[PDB]
């Protein structure tokens, strides 16, 4: 992909990690949440070679 | 006493009773989502005050 940095945007809104005890066993539980979003705000500012590549 | 000749005898005494049952068990239980607590326009403390007001 060829682009200018201004053509696409990203937001990290939440990023947290948490420690608990398991209810069903003698275990620690570690869990983490990430909430984010992003958009190509200017589509002509991004050029893609092999776009169907999977 | 005068109509009973002049006779008397002891009656047994007795009680009446009522039971105060401590039998009402009421609860409030709710989630404040960590994402919603970030994404809403202001405080969510009002749901704790509303829960206390409901009880």
């Amino acid at each position: 992909v060829a682009f200018h940095p201004s053509a696409a945007a990203y937001v990290s809104q939440i990023d947290t990690v948490e420690a608990l005890r398991d209810q069903d066993s003698f275990s620690d539980r570690i869990r983490a949440l990430h909430v984010y979003g992003g958009k190509v705000v200017r589509p002509t500012g991004v050029v893609v070679f092999n776009k169907t590549g999977s | 006493y005068k109509a009973a000749g002049r006779q008397t005898s002891a009656d047994a005494i007795s009680d009446t009773g009522v039971d105060l049952l401590i039998d009402q068990e009421k609860s409030i239980d709710f989630l404040v989502d960590d994402i919603d607590r970030v994404q809403v326009a202001g405080s969510l403390e009002a749901y704790t005050r509303a829960g206390a007001t409901a009880l």
